[PDB]
C-alpha cells in the first residue's frame, strides 16, 4: 500500500484564529437553512 | 422535544414507545426550564 | 403549499415525508470523489489530537501541549493516500492516520465574528460544514518504531 | 407520525382551523395545512396458526 495518488498538502492560516466560531443547529436538519431568514442583531459577549 | 427524542432514539419503534410519555408532557402547561424546575420543586420533599 | 418550509420527520437523512411525486462512505472515496468527479470547493472540519508532534516556536515554554495556535503559516504537512483505503497525514517524522467521524446530519454553519472594533463587529459566513474528520497517532507505528 | 416545529421544535399535534385540518404547535403561531392524503401504517404482527400438539 503506496501512496500512488493523491499527495495533498497541508496549509495553516492565522488569519482568522481568534475571529473564527463553529455555530450549529442540532434541532435544524442540513436540508433547510437560514440563508432566506432576515436576521435582526446578535448579542454576543468577549 | 426534537432534541429530547433525537436524544432517546431515531428508529421507528423506540418513537412509537415515547409517544406517550410526550403526550403525557404536553397534556400539562409544562414547555420551560423554569415551569419544569417549579414543578420538581413543588414535588420535592421537605429536608 | 410552500416547498422550503414542509415538515421534518424524526430521521434527518429521511426528512422527505411528502414528495410532490445511504452507504458510510469512506474518506478516500470522498477526497476522490470531491476532487476529480468535481472540482467545487469544501468545507471540511477535522479533530486533531490534543498534542501536535512539534515544539512551540519561541513561545516562551517543558513538554507542554503544542496547538495550531503556536505553528505559523506555511507548508506543515501532507495528506497521502496510500493503497486500500489507507489515507493518513505526514506532520514531520510521525504519520496519523485521518478517518471518517461522526456523520452529522444537523445544520452546520461555519461563520467568522470578527470584532473589528470595540463597539461593532461583522459576522461573515463563510459556509456549511456535511462531513467530519477525525485524524489520530498511529500508536501501533509509534510502539513498533521504539 | 411525530412531527416536530421547524422553528422550537415542539410536538406537533392535528387540529381544525377556519378552512382545512393543520399541524399546529403549543407554543408557536407555526401552523401546516394538509394538502395531500397522510397516512402511517404500523403492520401490526398477525396471529400465526397455532398447530396441535402432541
Ligand atoms: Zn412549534
Amino acid at each position: 500500500d503506496d501512496p500512488v495518488v493523491q499527495e495533498i498538502d497541508v496549509y495553516l492560516a492565522k488569519s482568522l484564529a481568534e475571529k473564527l466560531y463553529l455555530f450549529q443547529y442540532p434541532v435544524r436538519p442540513a436540508s433547510m437553512t437560514y440563508d432566506d431568514i432576515p436576521h435582526l442583531s446578535a448579542k454576543i459577549k468577549p | 422535544d426534537q432534541e429530547i427524542v433525537q436524544m432517546i432514539g431515531t428508529e421507528e419503534h423506540v418513537m412509537a414507545a415515547f409517544g406517550p410519555s410526550l403526550e403525557e408532557c404536553q397534556k400539562a402547561q409544562i414547555f420551560t426550564q423554569m415551569q419544569a424546575l417549579k414543578y420538581i420543586g413543588n414535588k420535592v420533599r421537605r429536608q | 403549499i410552500i416547498n422550503i418550509k414542509k415538515e421534518k420527520r424524526e430521521t434527518d437523512e429521511e426528512t422527505k415525508q411528502i414528495l410532490r411525486m445511504l452507504p458510510k462512505d469512506v474518506s478516500v472515496a470522498e477526497l476522490l470523489r470531491e476532487l476529480s468527479l468535481t472540482k467545487e470547493e469544501e468545507l471540511l472540519f477535522l479533530q486533531l489530537p490534543d498534542t501536535l508532534p512539534g515544539q512551540p516556536p519561541t513561545q516562551d515554554i517543558a513538554e507542554n501541549a503544542c496547538t495550531l495556535a503556536d505553528l505559523t503559516e506555511g507548508q506543515v504537512g501532507k495528506l497521502l493516500i496510500r493503497k486500500s483505503g489507507r489515507v493518513q497525514l505526514l506532520l514531520g517524522k510521525v504519520t496519523l492516520d485521518v478517518t471518517m467521524g461522526t456523520a452529522c446530519s444537523f445544520l452546520q454553519e461555519l461563520v467568522s465574528v470578527g470584532l473589528g472594533d470595540s463597539r461593532t463587529g461583522e459576522m461573515t459566513v463563510l459556509g456549511h460544514v456535511k462531513h467530519k474528520l477525525v485524524c489520530s497517532p498511529d500508536f501501533e507505528s509509534l510502539l513498533d518504531h521504539k | 407520525m411525530l412531527l416536530f416545529c421547524p422553528g422550537c421544535g415542539n410536538g406537533l399535534i392535528v387540529e381544525e382551523g377556519q378552512r382545512c385540518h393543520r399541524f399546529a404547535c403549543n407554543t408557536c403561531p407555526y401552523v401546516h395545512n394538509i394538502t395531500r392524503k397522510v397516512t402511517n401504517r404500523k403492520y401490526p404482527k398477525l396471529k400465526e396458526v397455532d398447530d396441535v400438539l402432541g
